[PDB]
């Protein structure tokens, strides 16, 4: 699961498992 | 297979790490979120709310609502001192206030503090009081003259019952330690009679005053730590 | 831009505190320092209103004060003990009714809110004490038993088959086990406090025990009886992830005495029961 | 004038010529349950004006030794007209409230009442082990509880006002929706609270959502003590709706 | 090699994990799939099918088909009670029905239940019965008057032998525990004589009734768990 | 869109349950509540047909109730024991005719269907009990022997060469072994039940034993004889993947007694043999 | 170009030294060799100014002389000892007030600057000595306690719950633990030297002890009491990352005697106290 | 999972290695950097400054 | 074996082995 | 966190953790 | 060493070592 | 550090460390 951004400064927000509970700490706001 | 190099730290469990882990209940769909009033997103929201300072927490008053009130009365000597406390956010008696408690979960603090006072005497009771903040590098003022050379507010009691004194952030370093530290002691706040407590005849000769504290727009805490304001001396059982 | 936002994450500058602006002397009939606490509101006076301030650019951030940060640290919630003394069959397995009420440290933090919703990360730290010298090959089984599922009554109970329940097997020497648990409540949020009962009679239960049943954690040493006895202590650590909290409340001022209840004990000298240090008088700092 | 208030609910109108504004709990005005948050599927009954009106409770006397008083909602209104009937005939109920506390004295009297609305005020017992507050004790009805009068029993809740009857310090109650009745400034307090719960509707018989706590933080004093100074509470349900109709639940 | 950080959880075996693993039989081509009638893709398909409730499971009836029938007959007293059971999906006597058995493999349930009743008397036997659902927060109704204040259906026996009573989802929480839990007890369903069982002469004076149960369009189960409705007390041998 | 579908997977919202619509009072000659169970069909009446409902948006999903989910959990199917007592050569190896009939927990779930087709994930959990103190260096060999391949009769049998058969070697201390097995039947699906024989005589075998032969699992401690004796118990866990099932059936109501057969035993008090709890009478809830 | 810059990183040619240019004989009234050191400046004369040089292309780089390189090497700063002698409860845990003043090697390097700002990489090397023969299963807990947080007074103190503090758990056999720490000062840089006090009286403290409080590191053997005693020595290594340094100073010429102070001791024969080797006379090389 | 080959050197701690490691204090925001005169970026800057030679360092 | 989707939110459905039996739990429908 | 350059000689300056303190030795200048 | 195909269903036939003998089982035909 | 070629047969000549001495055996010629 990969949220690829580009700016080049590419960001890869990878989610390795198939359940939302598995992801790390949440972003803010 | 892809050649890999196992780095130091591998296999360790750091309580503050931020890793992903497999879900023990795959396919499980959590309960729908409903709207609930009062959501809190940041602890700063709680630091901006006034709570009462147990300023009169002498041994005999602790365990009584009176530990929260300061008594005022007609004076026979001019410019008498009413109270004096340290400004250090986690020092006593500021420690158990909501802001003091939250500050105790952090190691550093910065910003200005807002101290408010509400007069609770009769509508016919008058009074002028001088509230002062003494920056560090000197002892607590021994007199009103000494105290007013610092930051201060002259409070005139009237229709509006409450006044606020702001203790500005005046420090050498950008942050100070929440735990009592000589280098980072923030100073003092003293209260003195400016004029006097005056009442007409047939009116109570004493009155109470409530004291509050909260953080200004620039209050900020840093470096999370466990609090020393609560302990567990044994097992908590069913 | 998710990349600018990304940089803010790395630098921890997502939530910035405002600057202090330069102020000047004033003579006005508008007195911001005066207000009425009776209203229930906090006077929003700032330093620029009471003194002549200089302009200062703030560089402090509130990221670390977020609810995610505050509750997002792994703390111990239970210490499971399997002490083989004289009967392997009876002493090699145990169970624990799961809750976040037994350890004051994390309990107090969660209780600063009335309701909370979050996913849970559980990390286990097992330590095998060689009471007789050798530990052999220790393999552990930790089974999550939801309310209603059969609880094993022996170390060889058929329930250990885990045909449906989630079980985690750990082998001594391998890294600490860890798994995530989705928000488990039947409600929209967990009740940190509950002014209610499970009925309307004198014998009805009161408090969160009525609403917060998360099942049982059953542990067992999978390895069969060994010559040398061991004492396996498994510490369970819990971290909240993807957290939301509602209705803040005063922090616990006295020691906790029991799970699921606000009950407390008071001595004859109450000042010893609270963190308030007695003052000599009003003017002694 | 900012000192005056008129509150009309159903067939009742309340006034005060010395107010200190009004507080809307958590900034949310009460509203009916939406289909997005609902769970019970039967059509709710909404009595409207016959239930959403002011109900005045039993008055209390405030004297120099008063320790405080508390009422629990919806319990305090279980015997109040149509609202009361509906809460017993239905399994589920939901409601917001307008709380108006009244206390007048004179310009020569002094005293201060802290009026607080606490969500999920789970009471504690003191020095009684794991024995919790009995149902009967947390359901005093319109009479509420006068702190420091009740002769102790095992299931009797804490009467420690400085510890909020739950092990937390009084000074921090201000984190909850509240107002002060400072005799020199105002003669009433008004708080409007929305429905707060982890479930969209709930049993009004076994779950008290809000607790109204009144603690005199500054002792009542004057030079005319013979004149009794009462405290009167009037509460108006708002957007009351019920679900799961059946026979009337009889408690005890 | 690529620097890697071994995370906590590595090396563990979680029975509910979802990982890939090497195939022990490479190159093997499985047998061609043929069409077989009756494929099931979700357990909900089985929960929507009516099965009989062993409602008359008294100790003497268990082990007999009679444990599935309720006997009706001419009454001498009006508004008599016929039967009463809990609505809790996994409580007895609902436990062994197909929906009760499937529910026992889960921890939470939600949705409405469909209870059906088929009259099995002669074509000349008439009857009107009142079927009621009593939401929680009150005891089971002691009389027909008490019961009908709740959700109910008045069944008139005639050409169409079967009637259905729907127990709507009326709960505080979105889900309830399948295992008996005070907080989540769903209520009761009672049956009463509305009029009476009437027959012409030379017709049997008693008749049976069959009871069924299934889930409505919104029935849903959650959090898989092992069932407590079946056990293994010893080895299963060849 | 495979990405929207992806999000549904992460959130577990692939299969949503329908909403409840608002209904109104009715007076009609159409009576949906009346029907005829004789037809063999279930009356499709819904709550909107019998009471006045409100509109409610459903947020429940059926993902977890899928057949993949139901049978996709790893459960124990066998506990292999290698107990070195007094003869290493004879006690260091064993064999097991593979089947999913010996453990009630997973057997009952698969038997709720007549036919099933799936790939298998096998995970093994070996635990070495140090009977005399030390375990030394334990290396295990698990060989899958398809029907017809030679079965080893000694710990040094040439069959252990595994020139063609698949063998898994595990070394103590290393993670639990795991491998997948494709759908192995000679038919299109596995028979959970089989009302047939392998012939037409009085001595013909009946049931799934006729159709379900999956071979033998042969285990052996590869390590040669050591001074200290050990007891190695290897638990085999099975999980079905990529599952399809046909023709649902009533769940097993009584205890299983033997493999490959529906045979059961009944006591003189049959109520003790089933999960049905005797009712006092028809009106006692 | 970040790729050309990248190549320079790999080759370590980011900072090149200048070439030597060819020079010629000169007869001038400009005498670069003459100057005045009184000015406080260094004469910038180069080899081309004093002799006839040839042209030489320089290939030397200054990358390794960077402050990042100089201070970016992990050195030991502490050796924590947990020696189980006769009381497990008392000897299984300890604490250390963190500082970079106890080991001369890294202390001297950092002290060549007045102020320094950097992030810290801490790597720990635990070694378990089997005093009685066996080590069992050793699990360690290292808790970082910021100033103010409660310090554990027993091995089972509630503080070990680490509900908020960062704790690192290490299991014997697993790789060496390592973590990073952001710049921790309340100031903009760490004071390597501080000519100040925490007050203005005769009893006020002097030096960096006033400004450099970094908290306490509390260690504990998590494993319960074992039959065989062990001695666990954990060496802490520190490396500075993302370093900035200001105001260079003379290197420490004598041995250090105490932490946070420049105090030193001198013998009667001072030449033995410094690295200066006595010369026989001015002309003896 | 992705097949990997653990290379020699794995698990070792070399004091001069250059690896990344998890931060023990997540979300922590360090103190704002202020301008301080005299920053040194390379030791060569110190080698270019004249210092006195203790040339007459006889024992006496 | 990689099923790369784009939406940016890129999805990588990687199959590490060469036999279908090796892949994880099946999608639904 | 990935700074992808191209020249082809592509550079990937990956930052595996979410805190700046976590990255390796700094570049020069 | 990577044979990247596209169809999207991208195939990555990676060869981790520099000698042909090192690769896995051969394709067929 | 990645030298990505294309021919599709893409080549990835990755250099995992920041010092030239760290790379493997040299190419020829
Ligand atoms: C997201 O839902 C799937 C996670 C896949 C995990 C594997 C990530 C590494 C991908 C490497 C691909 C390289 C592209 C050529
Ligand atoms: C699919 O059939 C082949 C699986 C290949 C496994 C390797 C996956 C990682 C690919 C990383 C490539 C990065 C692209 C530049
Ligand atoms: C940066 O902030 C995120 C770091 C993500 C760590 C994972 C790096 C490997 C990415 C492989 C993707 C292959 C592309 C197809
Ligand atoms: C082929 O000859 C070289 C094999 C290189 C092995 C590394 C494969 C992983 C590549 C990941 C790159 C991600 C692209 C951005
Ligand atoms: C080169 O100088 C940097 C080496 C970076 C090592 C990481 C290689 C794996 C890259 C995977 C990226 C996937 C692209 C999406
Ligand atoms: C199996 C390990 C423990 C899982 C704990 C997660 C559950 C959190 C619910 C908290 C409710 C309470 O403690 O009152
Ligand atoms: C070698 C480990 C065991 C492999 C089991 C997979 C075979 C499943 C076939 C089930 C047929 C039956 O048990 O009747
Ligand atoms: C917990 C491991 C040690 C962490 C050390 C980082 C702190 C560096 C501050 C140096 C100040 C001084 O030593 O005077
Ligand atoms: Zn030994």
């Amino acid at each position: 699961g990969a949220q690829v951004s580009r700016q080049s400064l590419n960001y890869f927000n990878i989610n390795y498992f198939k359940d939302a509970a598995s992801s790390g700490a949440s972003r803010l706001d | 297979g892809l050649p890999v190099y196992v780095t130091p730290g591998s296999g360790q469990f750091m309580t503050t790490d931020d890793m992903q882990s497999p879900c023990a209940l795959p396919w499980y769909h959590p309960t729908k979120e409903i709207f609930i009033p009062g959501e809190v997103k940041n602890l700063i929201e709680m630091c901006q709310v006034d709570t009462l300072i147990p300023i009169n927490s002498t041994q005999s008053n602790i365990g009584n609502v009176s530990m929260y009130t300061v008594t005022l009365s007609p004076q026979t000597k001019l410019a008498e001192e009413i109270f004096a406390i340290k400004v250090d956010i986690a020092s006593h008696p500021l420690a158990t206030t909501l802001i003091g408690e939250i500050a105790s979960y952090f190691t550093h603090w910065t910003g200005s503090l807002r101290f408010s006072f509400m007069f609770c005497g009769t509508a016919n009771t008058t009074l002028k009081v001088l509230l002062a903040y003494t920056p560090p590098g000197i002892g607590k003022p021994r007199s009103r003259k000494e105290a007013m050379l610092g930051t201060h507010v002259v409070w005139d009691v009237g229709l509006q019952s409450t006044v606020s004194l702001v203790v500005p952030w005046i420090s050498a370093s950008q942050y100070r330690f929440t735990t009592p530290d000589t280098y980072s002691s923030a100073g003092y706040i003293t209260c003195w009679y400016q004029t006097n407590f005056v009442v007409p005849p047939n009116t109570p000769n004493t009155a109470e005053m409530l004291c509050f504290v909260s953080g200004c727009k620039d209050f900020c805490l840093r470096m999370a730590r466990d609090t020393d304001l609560h302990k567990q001396t044994g097992p908590i059982t069913q | 831009n998710p990349v600018e936002r990304y940089v803010d994450e790395v630098l921890n500058e997502v939530l910035v505190v405002p600057n202090i602006n330069q102020s000047h002397p004033t003579t006005s009939n508008a007195a911001p320092v005066l207000d009425a606490a009776e209203t229930g509101h906090t006077n929003k006076i700032q330093p620029e209103d009471t003194i002549e301030t200089r302009y200062v650019q703030s560089s402090q951030t509130l990221d670390e004060m977020s609810v995610e940060s505050f509750l997002g640290r792994s703390g111990c919630i239970h210490e499971s003990v399997l002490d083989i003394v004289d009967n392997y069959n009876d002493q090699s397995f145990t169970k624990w009714n799961i809750n976040l009420q037994e350890m004051a440290q994390i309990r107090r933090k969660f209780e600063m809110f009335t309701y909370a919703r979050f996913d849970s990360e559980i990390t286990m730290v097992p330590s095998v004490a060689a009471k007789d010298g050798h530990i052999g090959h220790i393999v552990m089984q930790y089974m999550y038993v939801p309310p209603g599922a059969p609880i094993p009554t022996t170390r060889d109970d058929y329930a250990w088959q885990s045909g449906t329940n989630a079980s985690v097997f750990w082998q001594h020497g391998q890294p600490f086990p860890r798994f995530s648990l989705p928000f488990l409540s039947i409600a929209s949020a967990y009740y940190m406090f509950y002014d209610g009962y499970d009925g309307d009679t004198y014998k009805s239960r009161y408090g969160t025990v009525v609403t917060n049943d998360m099942g049982t954690l059953c542990s067992r040493i999978v390895t069969s009886e060994q010559l040398h006895k061991v004492k396996v202590v498994t510490r369970i650590y819990h971290k909240a992830k993807h957290t939301k909290a509602w209705c803040p409340r005063p922090p616990r001022a006295v020691q906790y005495s029991h799970t699921h209840t606000t009950n407390y004990k008071l001595s004859s000298e109450v000042h010893n029961d609270v963190a308030i240090r007695p003052r000599t008088n009003l003017t002694t700092v | 004038s900012d000192r005056i208030i008129q509150i009309t609910r159903g067939d009742s109108t309340i006034t005060s010529q010395d107010v200190a504004n009004a507080v809307v709990g958590y900034g949310v005005w009460p509203h009916y349950l939406t289909p997005q948050d609902a769970t019970a599927i039967d059509k709710p009954t909404q009595p409207d004006t016959s239930s959403n009106r002011f109900y005045t409770l039993d008055s209390k006397m405030w004297n120099s030794t008063s320790k405080g008083w508390w009422w629990k909602l919806p319990d305090a209104l279980k015997d109040m007209g149509i609202f009361g009937e509906n809460m017993f005939y239905h399994f589920l109920g939901r409601s917001g409230y307008t709380v108006h506390v009244q206390c007048n004295a004179s310009k020569f009297h002094q005293g201060t009442l802290l009026v607080v609305m606490i969500p999920e005020h789970q009471l504690a017992t003191v020095n009684k082990g794991n024995v919790n507050a009995g149902y009967k004790y947390t359901h005093p009805g319109e009479a509420g509880r006068e702190v420091g009068t009740q002769v102790e029993n095992e299931k009797q809740p804490s009467d420690d006002n400085w510890l909020n009857f739950d092990g937390t310090l009084l000074g921090n109650l201000l984190i909850f929706p509240h107002q002060f009745i400072n005799l020199r400034s105002n003669n009433s307090a008004t708080l409007i609270v929305p429905y707060v719960n982890a479930v969209p509707m709930d049993s009004m018989v076994r779950h008290n959502n809000w607790s109204l706590v009144i603690i005199p933080v500054c002792q009542l004093q004057s030079n005319n003590i013979s004149n009794i100074v009462p405290i009167t509470v009037s509460i108006s349900p708002m957007c009351a709706e019920f679900s799961g109709a059946r026979a009337k639940t009889v408690v005890q």
